[PDB]
């Protein structure tokens, strides 16, 4: 989307 | 059967909300955000009367990624730069059905300069045929 970045619990999963 | 079976049911309500500033000058980490997540009650209600400890699980890059809360207003104030899943698990103090819940909440930020973020959501419980004592509990928050 557009907000600030994203460090995601578990990549692609 | 939704109230078809003589059953007495107690309904209560959590709240999973958040703050989130940018700093114009970021932390020692040189972290730009600061966020704070909180669970209240209904309407600011105290539910530290069915509530024991509250737990949010932050990202393991967070020094100490898990925070306990069993003090006054159930809130966590850190720094970061980037959102993320936060999962929050509520303690009750009982005897009864699971004393704990889990409310999947996202902790979203804006970029550095702009537009901060407020966040409310409010989550029903509801727990059929529960002991007196605990209704006494979920009505006096």
């Amino acid at each position: 989307g557009g907000k600030a970045p994203r460090k995601q619990l578990a990549t692609k999963a | 059967g939704s109230h078809m079976a003589s059953s007495c049911a107690v309904q209560v309500k959590l709240e999973l909300g958040h703050r989130a500033q940018v700093r114009k000058k970021p932390t020692v980490e040189g972290f730009t955000h600061d966020w704070m997540v909180f669970v209240r009650g209904p309407e600011h209600s105290n539910i530290q009367h069915f509530v024991e400890k509250v737990v949010f699980h932050l990202h393991e890059s967070f020094p100490r990624p898990k925070r306990v809360c069993k003090d006054p207003p159930y809130k966590v104030e850190e720094s970061g730069y980037a959102g993320f899943i936060l999962p929050i698990e509520v303690y009750f103090k009982n005897k009864e059905e699971p004393r704990k819940v889990r409310f999947d909440y996202d902790l979203f930020l804006h970029l550095e300069g702009h537009p901060p973020v407020n966040h409310l959501r409010c989550e029903k419980l509801t727990f059929n045929n529960p002991t007196e004592d605990f209704r006494r509990k979920l009505l006096k928050a």
